[PDB]
């Protein structure tokens, strides 16, 4: 980010996507 | 209901109309308080107290005339409705909702009613240039204002000020909150957009002596029981009105708001004098009371004396920028300072470009011109295109802040101080430019 | 023609002044074609090569501001030009200290008090600047204090014959001579819009842009001295050679008013006209040519374009080392000394 | 005829101004001036548009307009600032031979003072710096004259003194003041005077920095 500033927000957009995708909503007690 | 019978008491002609009245007032009510929620903004607060604020408006309206139509009570009905519920609306649709359900509840309470007479779009009231609290058209109040603005331009400030719609909307309600009985006001809004100025210039305007408090290193609670004993004083027992205006510099200390609320409810703060400052107080409370014809003697009925002439002398103005509690939102009318419009500052430019010269005899007007301001002249002159682009300089800077924000980087705000900036810039440059040129030549 | 053109150049540098100023030097030259291409649209006449340094200062001003402590730069110059004609009190955001120190030098003949906002006597100094009429340059302004607030917006009271402006708790007889400089070292600072609407930003930072520009013209002076000498032609003809040219012209005039028989005593006198004549030709000429040099320079740094931004991203590169190790931290200057030794002392070149 | 009716009408105009200008300076107030003049304005324009042609009605009625552009000026110069001095500085620049006692609106108002915007903005700036200068200078005697050192009693044996912090504060502020005064581009006149308050300033601050150190240690050492 800081060496070239400008790509990055459609990355982690995709990034946090996916890891929504994977990690699972809810965790039953 | 039983506040509208002992209201409409006075006119015997509209008794009937007690009833239907009260109805209306309920359900527009109830609907704001459906439709606007503090989820969106949190000054959308609703209460009985709008309700009381609304009957207070429509009696002091009708007190002095001495006979309506029912047509004129609708009328009133729908002005305090406007200055009440409209006013705090930040966004434009919710302003328009609120505009057309106003004529909804009005035509369903109050039907075979003339909607023309007690509905125009530029609903107005004010007694500047009458006698009474009496509608009044547009044209003659711009008049008296601008007139008041050029007085106020000697006395007081030098600096000058533009008198458009927004502009002149906003006098009117600070207007008539000075006008009502513990009528204060919260004027929430941008930086920049003048809410300082219209609220001297109307305290000014209406004679109201402008007090604000001087906060410093470490403010004492007492220092400020000391200010509103001082305040105080002056409005009761002095009879004079004072327009006390607050602003975020020492609104941001919620301390002295709480103790606030108080006079801001009741008109009073039990408790600010006590032992011998009580003593003084009652002292010339009977003074005073003496002076207006009252001999009233009992300290209970001074003190009842002393909060009444409070309620009618005493009216503060907060002023603040969109942490305050709910409930000194709904202690204050609350009026909206937007950014100023494309209409706004398209005037502002005319007004301040006027003594430029920006007049091109042989200026061919452009196809396809590129157009800010929709009601602009058309075919428009030089002077019209400079402005206009003036106008589209300041909506370029909001769109590029706008995409930086959009983009993640750093923005500032483009306050309409910004834009005034940039005009005085240009008559500037203007001036020296030409100076320069001509003694060149 | 210039009075033809003065009302979209004014109009066009006045919005410069007031609303650039916080944004990068790319984003003032996209605000600045935005509006150029507004006006043009419009058939708003102003001169298609609108230079704001040359237009809003003079070479006598440029020189004494070189004197003090100002990078010669286009980001710097424009600064300097805002922070000359402001009408509110400025912001100054420069990540360094070389604008502040450039202020100190310009306001040292005016005694100007250097304070922060973290200091405690901070409010005192403030209320002698206010009263004695003394130019204050207050730091560290991302602690800013909003008691200022009435300060930077000129609110004043006119009661009786005195001036007032509520400083506290105290009302401070404001002076004609005042003036402040806000000013901060933090570039990655938000500020309130009542404050942003109190001040006029002016923002010193280095960016990806400023640097690629300062490599870029720097190439240019090392490498290729003619085409820097033409460039630096181009932004003199904006009116320094007519400025010059006109002062030969009041030197001619005041010759002449001195013509009693030494007229043609030798009768000789024409040479000072022919000299303004040569000038004048050269000048012209520079005017006729102005097109194939700009065409030329272009050319030629496009040449030197990918050298700037190679500049521009091993700075910033070394710039963000500091989160790989806390030792990695590279200034701006050492950059420079790496870049000035590649340029000139680089002994392959010879 | 016509041009005897507003020839008339033009002199009981000229009547009106020339009783406007009589009036002496000290008791001339700005904004019952403008009010006047404004009805003066309306009672020009309460004349026919035949005889509104006129030339000499346009001249009187554009002096009067001036007068109340200039109006704005005799608020600024009816101020408290401008004292004696910074009128003999009018006086000098002016090059017109006024008389104080004997001045009028008249004098001013023939002295063209849209002409001279300039010279009397630069003598009002004057006026409220050095203002600024000599009402810090009242806030000093003022504060100095009326102030007080705070003695408590200590074991009943002696009236020690409370408030150093406050004291010292205020020494230190008014020592510090002073010396930015030193560097105002109106420290002219208060020069003297300024020099004279740093003396005892530096004086008091002196003597209680000695003071309170007495204080302290024999307060120890009773102990
Ligand atoms: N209608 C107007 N025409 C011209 N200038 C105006 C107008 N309204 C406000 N201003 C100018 O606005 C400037 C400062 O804004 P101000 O009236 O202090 O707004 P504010 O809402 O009090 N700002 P803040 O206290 O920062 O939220 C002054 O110099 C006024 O002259
Ligand atoms: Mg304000």
């Amino acid at each position: 980010m800081l060496e070239d500033e400008d790509a990055w927000m459609r990355t982690l957009h995709t990034t946090a996507s996916n890891w929504l995708h994977l990690i699972p909503q809810t965790l039953s007690h | 209901g039983t506040f509208n019978r002992a209201m409409l008491r006075l006119i015997p002609s509209l008794r009937t109309y007690a009833e239907p009245l009260t109805a209306a007032m309920v359900e527009f009510y109830t609907m704001s308080q459906e439709r606007f929620t503090q989820d969106t903004q949190p000054h959308y607060i609703y209460s009985p107290r709008e309700m009381t604020r609304w009957v207070r408006g429509i009696f002091e309206a009708l007190r002095p005339l001495e006979t309506l139509p029912v047509e004129g009570l609708i009328r009133i009905w729908a002005h305090e409705a406007l200055r009440l519920f409209q006013d705090r609306l930040v966004e434009d649709e919710e302003r328009r909702w609120t505009d057309e359900n106003i004529d909804t509840v009005a035509l369903k309470h109050f039907p075979n009613i003339d909607r023309e007479k007690a509905m125009s779009r530029p609903i107005l009231y004010s007694n500047w240039l009458s006698k009474d609290y009496i509608p009044v058209d547009q044209e003659e109040l711009r008049d008296y204002v601008k007139a008041r603005l050029k007085v106020f331009y000697e006395e007081e400030l030098d600096v000058p000020l533009v008198l458009f719609n927004e502009v002149l909307d906003h006098v009117l309600r600070i207007d008539r909150i000075f006008r009502q009985p513990q009528g204060h006001l919260l004027l929430i809004g941008v930086s920049g957009a003048g809410k300082t100025t219209l609220s001297r210039f109307v305290a000014w305007m209406n004679g109201l002596s402008v007090y604000q408090i001087k906060v410093h290193r470490k403010y004492t609670g007492e220092d400020f029981d000391e200010d509103l004993r001082t305040v105080l004083r002056r409005s009761g027992c002095k009879n004079e009105k004072i327009a006390f205006i607050m602003d975020e510099s020492n609104v941001l200390d919620s301390g002295f708001l709480e103790r606030m609320n108080t006079l801001l409810a009741n008109g009073e703060v039990p408790g600010l004098f006590e032992g011998d400052e009580y003593a003084t107080l009652m002292t010339q409370c009977k003074e005073g009371a003496q002076k207006e014809g009252l001999m009233l003697d009992s300290h209970e009925e001074l003190y009842k004396w002393f909060t009444s002439q409070v309620i009618r002398n005493l009216h503060v103005v907060f002023t603040m920028n969109p942490a305050t509690s709910p409930a000194l939102f709904n202690r204050c009318v609350l009026n909206w300072f937007g950014d100023w419009s494309t209409e706004a500052l398209y005037q502002v430019g005319k007004e301040f470009t006027s003594k430029m010269d920006l007049e091109k005899p042989n200026y061919i007007v452009p196809d396809y011109m590129p157009v800010v301001y929709d009601k602009l002249p058309q075919p428009p002159s030089h002077r019209e295109a400079i402005v206009n682009s003036c106008v589209f300089v300041h909506q370029t800077l909001h769109q590029a802040n706008a995409r930086l924000a959009k983009r993640g980087g750093r923005t500032m705000a483009i306050t309409p101080r910004h834009y005034l900036d940039f005009i005085n810039h240009y008559a500037n440059l203007f001036h020296e430019k030409r100076s320069e040129l001509e003694e060149q030549q | 023609n210039q009075m033809s053109t003065i009302a979209g150049d004014c109009l066009l540098s006045a919005a410069f002044i007031a609303y650039a100023g916080y944004f990068d030097q790319q984003m003032r030259q996209n605000l600045f074609t935005t509006w150029s291409h507004h006006l043009q649209q419009a058939n708003i006449q102003f001169r298609t090569d609108i230079a704001r340094t040359e237009y809003l200062s003079n070479a006598d001003e440029r020189l004494r501001w070189q004197a003090s402590s100002l990078p010669a730069d286009d980001l710097c110059t424009e600064n300097a030009i805002m922070l000359k004609r402001f009408n509110r009190y400025p912001l100054i955001i420069d990540p360094s200290g070389q604008a502040t120190e450039f202020i100190m030098n310009e306001y040292k003949d005016r005694k100007i008090t250097r304070t922060s906002f973290l200091d405690d006597a901070f409010r005192k100094n403030l209320e002698s600047a206010l009263r004695f009429g003394n130019p204050l340059l207050v730091q560290d302004v991302e602690s800013y204090d909003p008691v200022l607030n009435p300060v930077l917006n000129r609110e004043v009271r006119r009661t009786g014959g005195r001036v007032l402006i509520t400083l506290g708790d105290q009302d401070i007889d404001l002076s004609p001579s005042f003036v402040i400089f806000l000013s901060t070292r933090d570039p990655t600072v938000e500020f309130p819009p009542d404050l942003c609407s109190r001040v006029t930003f002016v923002n010193f930072t280095v960016t990806r842009s400023s640097l690629q520009s300062q490599c870029l013209n720097e190439v240019l002076k090392a490498e290729r001295p003619d085409v820097d000498e033409k460039r630096s032609d181009l932004l003199k003809l904006q009116g320094e050679f007519q400025l010059r040219l006109r002062q030969l012209e009041k030197s001619l005039l005041q010759a002449l008013n001195e013509v009693k028989g030494r007229i043609l005593d030798d009768d000789t006198i024409i040479t000072t006209l022919e000299n303004l004549k040569r000038e004048a030709a050269e000048v012209t000429r520079k005017v006729e040519e102005t097109d194939i040099v700009m065409q030329e320079v272009e050319t030629v740094s496009q040449q030197y374009l990918p050298l700037s931004t190679a500049c521009s991203s091993i700075y910033f590169t070394m710039e963000s080392l500091k989160q790989i190790h806390f030792l990695y931290q590279y200034s701006l200057q050492f950059f420079l000394d790496i870049y000035h030794n590649v340029l000139y002392e680089n002994p392959n070149l010879k | 005829q016509d041009l005897k009716g507003v020839w008339s009408e033009l002199s009981k105009v000229w009547e009106q101004i020339d009783q406007m200008k009589e009036q002496p300076w000290v008791s001339v107030q700005p904004r019952k001036l403008r009010q006047n003049l404004d009805a003066l304005l309306n009672q020009l324009k309460s004349f026919p548009a035949r005889l509104r042609q006129y030339a000499s009605y346009e001249f009187v009625q554009r002096l009067l307009k001036g007068y109340m552009k200039i109006n704005m000026l005799v608020i600024e110069l009816k101020s408290e600032a401008l004292k004696d001095r910074h009128w003999k500085q009018l006086m000098k620049r002016l090059h017109v031979n006024w008389v104080v006692s004997e001045l009028t609106l008249g004098q001013i108002w023939d002295v063209d003072l849209q002409k001279n915007e300039a010279i009397v903005k630069d003598v009002l700036l004057v006026a409220q710096g050095e203002m600024a200068l000599e009402e810090f200078l009242k806030q000093i005697r003022e504060v100095w004259n009326t102030y007080e050192l705070d003695l408590v009693n200590y074991q009943n044996k002696c009236r020690l003194i409370r408030g150093w912090d406050d004291l010292f504060n205020k020494v230190k502020e008014h020592i510090n003041s002073v010396s930015a005064m030193k560097l105002s581009p109106y420290y002219k006149v208060f020069e003297e005077d300024a020099l004279s308050w740093e003396d005892k300033l530096n004086r008091i601050m002196a003597l209680f920095d000695v003071w309170i150190d007495v204080q302290r240690r024999w307060v120890y050492l009773e102990g």
